[PDB]
């Protein structure tokens, strides 16, 4: 199934599409190996989305979250700057 | 520890019933709660043993065991007062009970339900509709006979039977009431017994035979009276096989564990442990064991 | 000092009153003190709850404690005070530690192997060091003798904190109060899961002292402690408990080979003390950091614990 | 309250005695004052046989006490209340450790009459005290001094089935917690093996007539050795079997429990001594 991955990163849209597709170059094909594209649209791996910025130095300072009963790690990132962006295919 | 309930009665003690309460002035009276202030209705052993039902002594010896006992000091006209019994107090209680079992020996006693008849501890209050029944008083040794002779008679209905009703005392021979159908609870106690014995039949030794035959047929003993020079086949169909040592002693520890199971079965009822029996004023100061 | 001479004259019993029998005008002085003694400590005032103070030195009777010595790794020191302990029988000579334990570290010494099971592995996260703790577990509950090696020694009223070699204080016979001599009532904390109360399985006589059983047993899935709350005797619990060991006895039929006496027994009941009937048992909630569970709460404990009687 | 109790002595002692008292004043001592029947010593003296269940059935009639000071003209004892505690001693010469039990029984003592005994010279009496030891190696010792009576039997009237010595082997140590007793073991003891002995055969036509009271269900689980007997039984003899069984069942049973049944909190190896309340 699809996973919903995060990145935190201090580079450029185009440096980041091509990171990402070496970070991801062993899933393509592990993706290619265990299922065998016979149509078109399953050639595609995934997209990402620019979501904001904030400052370097100081972000993603660790935390955790409480419910009832358990808790899991959570990641917090201070003073950010929504810019959205639009889904650019990395393959 | 003023530890003084005082039953207020409903309705006015009439004269014969005051002398009745006055002759019977320190025995035992087991209470329904431990609480400031009771009342009659709710009092004594008339509400688990009433004239309605079959006397099932084994629930009242279960109801003795659970409940607070209590021992009678004042009668007046319209009360009684009674005294609670804790543990770790003295208390003086006087054989006022019309089967005379003499506490000569001054060792542990035990309350018994009146097994031996409603009508000689009847004790009567016609002020309110109810019956009061003292619970008998009697030694440990006299304990487990007539606790056998109740567990006896419910296996021996099927199958002379007055040295079974009867109980065997070394001064004197009274006559005890019993039911020909136990209840519901001496019938479990019984099925209980039953399991028991159905499972540890063979959970049984097997040098113990070897030792019934030779003493039989070697050293007559006292105590080999019982058999009357007759050995059935079963000894020595348990007798075909040789002894050894490490089954024989961990079939007898779980034998030791099963015979404590059994023996605090048996005990029931509460052990009272006397102190310096005084025979000329009949009482005994004793605390609850 | 003077705090100290004006403490010590509160705590001080009263002089014993006299009768001088040999002289007669003293005796009027002596019968008359007597009565105002007995009027006032009689009649409703603040006189008469001034009287029970004083207790007259069967009454009242101080407690013993249970000194022991364990690490401080096998303990938790962020639970409530009443937490029923259970010593282990060492068989060295001078060992000096004690395996107790807390049934949070008892229920994960059960279970590993085979919520009680997120607080208790969320306060004993390790069970490396409490399996370890035991000399052997699997063995001793299949020859069904880890009851006699298992011993109740009561709740718990004061921890003296340590990094190591901690320390437990536990009263193991009597009335349990705490040991701060500024005072405290110690409530029994027992979790509630594996806690029943028998009036509710049962569904009439007002007792004195209902009490309090334990009842470690021999379950097909492993160990079960069960903290049993009634209002009967001992030898009448043991019976109300083989009327509710049901399975039990068709768990006992389902082993035919009887040379097998591991299966023949199953578990063994202990009376751990006696509370108080009326003021009846309470439900709390004894929290943690992760959780709360519900934890059934007993005040005015009077401990004696008994042996382990087999059913 | 008051509960020092003296017993009258009569003859004052000489020296050893009070060394023969300083040794053994920790421990306890049963009673009823008299100096004659002070404690459990008339049991084994040279007028009654050395029978067990006697002995015990006295021992739980009788009460306790504990003495403190030992005098040479007063014998100062503590009698035993299930009230309050008491601190106790384990100085028997046969030495047993209490290392954190929390159980304790009195039981009559089984290994001899010298190794717990006070012999007292000058004095009318030769006194004795009963053995205090923890309730696994009470019932151990049981298991243990049982078979030997019953195998000693077995192979005075034919050795052709049991060994002496292979029953010595096993028999002659108990092993709990560490420590590794042993068992001075040589009639005494023969009332309470016959009455087992009788017992234990007399059980299966109890069984059977308590299966025949109220049906294969519970008749499955006896063996088929115990379970074929002949049914044919006069009412009197077989009346008069059930009623011996169930009295000697009960002597039996409430033998195996071991009287009144001592408890200790905090036993200190240095001193010897534990607290000890009545249970």
């Amino acid at each position: 199934g699809p996973r919903f991955t995060f990145f935190q990163s201090s580079r450029g849209h185009c440096q980041i599409m091509n990171i990402l597709r070496i970070y991801y170059s062993p899933s393509i094909m592990h993706r290619y190996a265990v299922v065998q594209p016979l149509h078109i649209e399953e050639l595609t791996f995934g997209a990402v989305a620019c979501l904001g910025t904030f400052s370097a130095t100081d972000g993603w300072r660790r935390s955790a979250f409480n419910y009832r009963g358990s808790s899991l790690p959570v990641v917090e990132i201070d003073s950010f700057y929504s810019n959205v962006s639009d889904w650019e295919v990395i393959l | 520890m003023d530890l003084k309930v005082v039953v207020s009665l409903s309705s006015r003690l009439y004269t014969d019933e005051i002398a009745k309460m006055q002759q019977r002035i320190g025995c035992i009276l087991p209470l329904a709660s431990t609480h400031g202030t009771q009342n009659v209705q709710g009092l004594g052993l008339g509400q688990v043993y009433s004239l309605e039902t079959v006397p099932d002594y084994v629930s009242m010896y279960n109801y003795l065991s659970d409940c607070t006992l209590a021992v009678l000091d004042e009668v007046s006209v319209d009360s009684l007062i009674l005294t609670k019994i804790v543990p770790g107090q003295t208390y003086a209680i006087k054989n006022k009970y019309q089967p005379f079992f003499q506490w000569h020996g001054t060792g542990s006693l035990s309350v018994m339900p009146p097994v031996f008849g409603r009508e000689h501890a009847t004790v009567k209050l016609e002020s309110n509709d109810v019956d009061i029944v003292f619970p008998m008083v009697l030694p440990t040794p006299i304990a487990e006979e007539v606790l056998q002779k109740i567990l006896l008679f419910n296996v021996y209905s099927r199958v002379v039977h007055m040295h079974l009703g009867s109980v065997s005392y070394l001064g004197h021979h009274y006559e005890l009431a019993l039911p020909e159908v136990p209840g519901p609870l001496g019938l479990a106690l019984l099925d209980n017994l039953s399991l028991y014995f159905c499972i540890m039949v063979t959970l049984l030794p097997r040098a113990s035979m070897r030792l019934v035959r030779g003493l039989i047929r070697h050293e007559h003993h006292d105590l080999l009276n019982l058999f009357q020079e007759m050995v059935p086949d079963e000894i020595a169909r348990i007798d075909l096989d040789d002894l050894s040592v490490a089954d024989d002693l961990s079939r007898m520890r779980v034998m030791m564990t099963y015979l404590q199971s059994l023996a605090s079965l048996f005990n029931l009822g509460p052990r009272l442990a006397t102190a310096a029996y005084s025979q000329e004023t009949l009482t005994a100061t004793c605390w609850l064991r | 000092r003077r705090r100290l001479q004006r403490r010590i004259a509160g705590l001080l019993p009263p002089p014993a009153r006299r009768l001088n029998i040999s002289r007669g005008s003293e005796f009027t002085r002596d019968v008359r003190g007597l009565v105002e003694e007995h009027a006032q400590a009689s009649s409703l005032s603040a006189a008469a709850v001034w009287r029970a103070g004083l207790l007259a030195p069967s009454g009242w009777r101080p407690p013993v404690f249970g000194d022991f010595l364990i690490h401080a790794s096998s303990f938790n020191n962020a639970e409530a005070t009443g937490t029923p302990l259970f010593q282990f029988k060492q068989s060295d000579p001078f060992s000096g530690v004690d395996a107790v334990f807390t049934p949070l570290s008892l229920f994960i010494l059960m279970n590993h192997g085979r919520g009680l099971t997120r607080m208790a592995n969320l306060l004993y996260d390790s069970p490396a060091t409490l399996a370890d703790l035991v000399p052997d577990f699997g063995r001793l509950v299949a020859d069904r003798r880890f009851h006699n090696f298992i011993t109740p020694v009561g709740p718990l009223v004061e921890n003296i904190k340590s990094t190591y070699l901690n320390k437990i204080t536990t009263v193991v016979h009597g009335p349990v109060v705490s040991k701060a001599i500024p005072r405290s009532t110690v409530k029994v904390t027992v979790p509630q899961e594996a806690f029943v109360d028998l009036d509710a399985w049962l569904s009439q006589p007002c007792p004195a002292d209902a009490r309090l059983y334990v009842a470690l047993t021999y379950e097909e899935a492993g160990p079960r402690f069960t903290f049993f709350q009634s209002s009967r005797g001992h030898c009448q619990i043991m019976n109300i408990l083989r009327i509710y060991y049901s399975p039990s006895i068709m768990h006992r039929y389902a082993v035919v080979q009887p040379l097998h006496i591991e299966e023949l027994t199953f578990g063994a009941v202990a009376c751990l003390g006696t509370f108080s009937a009326t003021d009846g048992w309470r439900r709390s909630a004894f929290n943690y950091r992760g959780s709360s569970l519900p934890v059934v709460e007993i005040d005015s404990f009077y401990s004696n614990v008994s042996d382990w009687e087999v059913i």
